[PDB]
This record gives C-alpha cells, structure tokens and sequence, in this order.
C-alpha cells in the first residue's frame, strides 16, 4: 500500500467474507487465481 | 477489531488442519486447502509484526499448532508439492514466545526421535513406507526453515539442548554422510549447531536426574579442542567426497558462535585464519567443475595468499585467451560449456573477493601499498579480459538465466554476482 491506506472501513471483511469460498466444488474453474492478497493482503 | 484480524490470520488455519489431518491419510478440500494455508500465512508478508507487535496472544501457541497441523500433513499421503508456504515462514519467528505457557514441539520431538539417526533410520521404521513423503530431502530442508534462533532462542531449553547434543554426537561418530537415495544435499540441516543450544551426556543427564554438563563452558572447549586436529588435517584431492566432508565439516564447526564470541579472542582468531586458509586449500586445485559448492560460505598472510591465487588465476585465464584467439575448437556447445565454467568459477571467486575488498581497502587506506601493487595486475588483467570479449557475453546471459540465486552482498556493505559492481567501483578508484 503506497498511494494513501488511511481508512480501513471494509478492509478485509469484502475477502473475510468468502475465504471459505473454495468449499463447494472439487476442481477446475478459473477462480484459482491467487491466495496472497486475500484477507486484505494481510430496489 | 485488532485481536479479530490478528487470530483470522492462525486460529482459522490451525481449526481447518484438522479434518484432513485423517481424512487424507485415509469434497473439494484437497482443492480449497491451497488457498487456505498460504491466506493463513503467505497473505501478510511481515507476519513477525502480526506475532510480536500486534497480538503477542496467537504467537507461537498458534504457530507451531500449525506448524504441528502441516508436519501431520507431511505425514499423511501428498501428492503436490507444497514446500513453498512452509519455507516462507523462517525468518518471522524471531524477528520473545513464552514456550512454558503452552508446549505445542511434542509432535515435532516425536518426528525429530523417528528421524534422530537419517543415516541409520533407512528402513521400513516409518508407517506406510514412505519412499519420498519424509525419507527425502523435502524434511531436512524443512528443518531449516522450522528450526532457526539466528535471533534470540524462544523455547524452554529443555529438548533443544540435549537434541543439539544427540545430533553433534552422532555427527562425530558418524564420519562419512552414509545418506539414502537422491539425498545429496544432507549438509543444509541444522541451522542452530551452537554450545548449549565419545560423549558422556547420557552419563551426566543420568547422574542429574539439576544443570546440565552442556551449561559449563569446559565441554564446548573440550569438543573444539578435540574437532580442531579434525579439520586441520582435512585435506583430500577427490571431488565428490572431498567436497562433501568439506561442506560437512563447515556445517558442524561454523562460525556461528553467539556464546561469547568476542571474549574467545585466540579461538576466534584461529576459526579466521582456518576459514580463509581453508578456501584456498580448496582452489589450490584445478577444479574443472565448480557446481560441487552450491553456495560457499563467505591479515598479511591470508591476503598474500589471496593476491597470488588472484594472480594464479589471472596467468590461467591469460593463458586460456591466448588458446582461444586462434586454433578454432569445436562447435558452440563446448565453447558455451566451457564458458559457462568460467564464468561459474569466476562469480565463485569474485564471491570471496567481495566479501574481502572491505578488509583490503581498510588495510590499503593508512600504510599498506603492498596490496595496492599486487591488486593492480589483477584490475588490469579483468580490464584485458573484457577489452574485447562475445562468448563470454552470450553465456552470461544464460549463467544468469540458470542460476536463479542471488546474493546482492554490495549493498550490505557488510546470478550470485555481475562483471561490474560496487566491488569493482571500489577497486577502480584506487
């Protein structure tokens, strides 16, 4: 974070939310993209 | 929020390593398990600050459950190779962990006394004969990264001690390495072979059961004394086992002594002058192959030997420019193998001669032009050799591309190394 991390608001409830995403389906599919950056990178 | 955030980070990873943690040793878990264990612990990068700074109440209570939780995944049946989650988390340990509050090392005593001899424990002793789940290097390398207080130690000193004691004693039994299949590099084991950190500690520990023998300082001078005439006479022209005893006795008798380094004046000056002089007993060869040292460890005497190795090597190489400007060899494959050596024992060199350029120019800066004038041969044979030069040039580029490794040992002012640096700088400025 180098432009302005000042507010932290939804800081890493939007990936705490759905970290245990993956738990439904077996395999495949392109959402295995990356693990680092979840829990915030840290009408 | 700050105690929510700090145990989202461990205790969601140490609940979840326990379903698989019997379910694999025997839905989409084995899928879903890979994004959970490296948000546990590859999502924050400085996870030391988390440990100490933030919440010291998860700490080691929750990081070696988990580390427990993968040694147990370890255990069971993999099929992937997950070293990478595992190995990024050995620096952030130390930088203390109240390790009498709660002991969570039990299940890595019980894997450390099923693997206590590797030499002598090459047998069907583990469940489920693992012909690579733990009888490999994947464990040995492994135990670098769970066992490392370059730091501070954070543990009880209860097993550590005597298991450090165990492993130096059955190393000086043990001569040979004696390693199973596919286990060449067995030397990057232990990062932490210090005192108190033929023998008769099973004697005193008997004969206690208050202090231990390793707390008195007699034994570790005792052992050095008897380790010294070991590596003084270590000298062999082979190339595989030579090298290998050399790298095993690095590893069991480094410099790493935290214990009253400085007050030890005459031991440390010897440990000096046999690392500098050991280097040199080495190279004093011709060592056509230099990727037998994968990543060696870094007065008037030693820099006389130095300047005439240096010159040595500069005669060689002269001499090898002069075979190669005429008389075509072959095609490009020898010529790019060769190359490739070269340059491999040229960054091998160059290695040792930046670790040393600090030491040379504090001894050149007040009276010494000795140096001087046995470095400026040297600085001129480098400027000859890249006057004019493409092999070289064209195989850099793929010896970079191989090696991986990076040292960057210039800016600590303290491809493992290029043609030109700040070595180089401060050698041209004279």
């Amino acid at each position: 974070q180098k432009k302005y991390e000042q507010e932290l608001f939804k800081l890493a409830l939007p990936c705490l939310s759905a970290v245990a995403g993956a738990l439904p389906p077996d395999y495949m599919e392109s959402n295995y993209v990356s693990m680092m950056e979840k829990q915030s990178s840290m009408f | 929020t700050g105690g929510h955030a700090s145990n989202k980070e461990k205790e969601m990873v140490t609940s979840l390593f326990c379903k698989l943690g019997v379910l694999v040793r025997h839905l989409g878990q084995t899928l879903d398990a890979r994004t959970v264990m490296k948000t546990g612990l590859d999502s924050v990068k400085s996870a030391l600050r988390a440990f100490l700074d933030n919440a010291a109440e998860d700490l080691e209570k929750t990081m070696e459950n988990l580390k427990q939780g993968q040694f147990t995944h370890t255990r069971s049946q993999p099929k992937g190779v997950t070293q990478i989650i595992n190995y990024t988390t050995v620096a952030l340990l130390p930088m203390l962990d109240k390790h009498n509050v709660y002991s969570i090392y039990n299940t890595r005593s019980s894997r450390e006394r099923a693997a206590l001899s590797l030499p002598a424990n090459v047998e069907d002793v583990c469940p489920n004969i693992p012909s690579l789940e733990k009888l490999m290097t994947e464990i040995i390398e492994l135990a670098e990264s769970g066992i490392r207080y370059t730091q501070m130690p954070y543990m009880m000193e209860v097993v550590l001690p005597m298991l450090c004691s165990y492993m130096s004693r059955w190393w000086e039994h043990g001569p040979e390495n004696h390693p199973e299949r596919a286990e060449m590099c067995c030397t990057a084991l232990n990062s932490e072979h210090m005192n108190t950190l033929k023998i008769i500690y099973n004697n005193l520990g008997i004969d206690e059961g208050f202090s231990q023998p390793i707390i008195n300082k007699v034994k570790p001078q005792l052992l050095k004394t008897h380790f010294l005439p070991l590596m003084e006479k270590l000298k062999k022209k082979a190339a595989m086992v030579v090298s290998e005893e050399d790298h095993l006795k690095a590893e069991a008798r480094g410099d790493m002594s935290e214990a009253e380094l400085l007050i030890l004046d005459e031991f440390t000056t010897l440990a000096r002058d046999l690392y500098a002089f050991y280097p040199l007993l080495i190279r004093f060869v011709d060592y056509n192959r230099a990727k037998w040292l994968k990543e060696p460890n870094p007065y008037w005497s030693k820099s006389h030997n130095f300047k005439r190795e240096e010159q040595n090597f500069v005669v060689q190489n002269e001499i090898n420019n002069m075979s190669f400007l005429i008389t075509d060899t072959k095609s490009k494959m020898s010529k790019a193998a060769i190359s490739d050596q070269e340059r491999k024992k040229m960054k091998r060199k160059g290695d040792r001669y930046s670790m040393q350029t600090s030491l040379i120019v504090a001894a050149l800066k007040r009276l010494l032009p000795i140096g001087l004038n046995i470095c400026a041969p040297g600085d001129q044979e480098l400027i000859a050799l890249a006057k004019n030069r493409f092999s070289l040039k064209d195989t850099e580029e793929e010896v970079r591309d191989i090696i991986r490794s990076n040292i960057h040992l210039q800016g600590k002012l303290e491809l493992g190394i290029a043609n030109v640096l700040f070595h180089l700088e401060q050698k041209s400025k004279y």
